[PDB]
């Protein structure tokens, strides 16, 4: 009976795997790409703040 | 009459803008900087930073360490079956 339920869960992590995994991916990129950008834009502020 | 002294009285100039502030941050702080970090954590060999390491990378957003740890929990309970039937 039980294995139909596991059955079921197989598939549904088989949908998360397929569709969810890869959005996810790009969502993490998206926000680590913005927070590494702001992070390496304020090491140029700085080194502008040297040269003034 | 004699030429006054005032450009020649420079030490209020050293607080005198702006940039000062900012200078007396970065000669510490980039003077105490590494050249590369101290290291990032990403695997020790404790046999689960491995699992760390083949899984919870920096760049690793794979579903893979999700799916290991959900198939344990059904490996668990399902035992679990057989230990109440």
């Amino acid at each position: 009976d039980e294995s139909i339920l596991l059955l079921t869960f197989l598939g549904f992590t088989g949908l998360v795997a397929k569709y969810l995994a890869p959005a996810y991916k790009d969502f993490a990129d998206a926000r680590m790409k913005k927070v590494s950008d702001v992070l390496n834009a304020s090491r140029n502020k700085h080194v502008e703040a040297v040269k003034d | 009459v004699s030429t006054l002294i005032p450009p020649k009285v420079v030490s209020s100039k050293n607080i005198g803008s702006a940039p000062n502030a900012k200078r007396i941050a970065n000669v510490v702080h980039f003077y105490k900087s590494l050249p590369q970090g101290p290291a990032p954590a990403i695997k020790a060999n404790t046999r689960l930073a491995r699992y760390k390491a083949k899984y919870f990378d920096g760049d690793n957003a794979s579903g893979k360490p999700l799916w290991h740890f959900a198939l344990g929990i059904i490996a668990f309970g399902y035992s679990m079956e057989y230990y109440f039937h």
